[PDB]
């Protein structure tokens, strides 16, 4: 799995 | 006198600028908004119509907390400019955890703690801040102090159900993935149970809607059985089973917090 940002 | 009160340094991110006041070297942060792309809008104590992130960040202006301090504003033919307080050096909780892993307890119970006396602080001012996530989160590195960013999301806080949402999917509740349905504070809890859970165990536990609503954390890391206790608590299914701002706070896993100057002596220095 891989960590990552998410848009508003 | 905009371009003439602050120096322009690089883009942060999107548009925010890094920048300094002239007046006197203040590190600030100038944060551009087009006025096309605004959702709520709100009036100020004039009647001016103005975005409601402005609104939002003048409510919660008033003193020195760990809330984002709004310096400034101005309004352009085709935007809204926002001048905030820039902490320097600064790094966001999202940067933090992918560098670092999961936190140790004590760092995370630190943290925590001071983003919940920034949420108490914002729900005192009437304001519902709807995004609380790492990304959201700036840590002063030498004070060992957090800031809460981004009001663009927030909404005045009311004690009636909201039907809209805009903030972050992945932190938002069940009630919100099934119903669209939700209170501010119930919800709020939610997202703060997702946050510690990202702070202890170094990513959030839910990624799609099923896992959202399907009731099941699994500890990826070693975790204390009281912050597990903590953190199933706050990410309870039904709202009315969540703790209050209260109970958080008297949790046994949230006693003996450091203070912001041990944090960063111990684990930012
Ligand atoms: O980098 C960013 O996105 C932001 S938003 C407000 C501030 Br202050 C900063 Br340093």
């Amino acid at each position: 799995r891989k960590r990552r940002r998410h848009p508003s | 006198p905009l371009e003439s009160q602050y120096q322009v340094g690089p883009l942060l991110g999107s548009s925010v600028y890094s920048g300094i006041r002239v007046s006197d070297n203040l590190p600030v942060a100038i944060k551009h908004v087009e006025k096309d792309r605004i959702s709520d809008w709100g009036e100020l104590p004039n009647g001016t119509r103005v975005p409601m992130e402005v609104v939002l960040l003048k409510k919660v202006s008033s003193g020195f907390s760990g809330v984002i301090r709004l310096l400034d504003w101005f309004e352009r033919p085709d935007s809204f400019v926002l001048i905030l307080e820039r902490p320097e050096p600064v790094q966001d909780l999202f940067d933090f955890i992918t560098e670092r892993g999961a936190l140790q307890e004590e760092l995370a119970r630190s943290f925590f703690w001071q983003v919940l006396e920034a949420v108490r602080h914002c729900h005192n001012c009437g304001v519902l801040h709807r995004d609380i996530k790492d990304e959201n989160i700036l840590i002063d590195l030498n004070r060992g102090e957090l800031k809460l960013i981004d009001f663009g999301s927030g909404a005045l806080l009311k004690d009636t159900v909201y039907t809209d949402f805009d903030g972050t999917r992945v932190y938002s509740p069940p009630e919100w993935i099934r119903y669209h349905r939700y209170h501010g504070r119930s919800a709020a809890v939610w997202s703060l149970g997702i946050l510690l859970y990202d702070m202890v165990c170094g990513d959030i536990p839910f990624e799609h809607d099923e896992e959202i609503i399907g009731g099941q954390v699994f500890f990826r890391q070693r975790v204390s059985s009281e912050c597990q206790h903590l953190i199933r608590w706050c990410l309870a299914l039904r709202p009315s089973d969540r703790p209050t701002f209260e109970e958080i706070q008297n949790h046994p896993w949230m006693q003996d917090v450091l203070l912001p100057q041990e944090t960063a002596e111990i684990h930012l220095h």
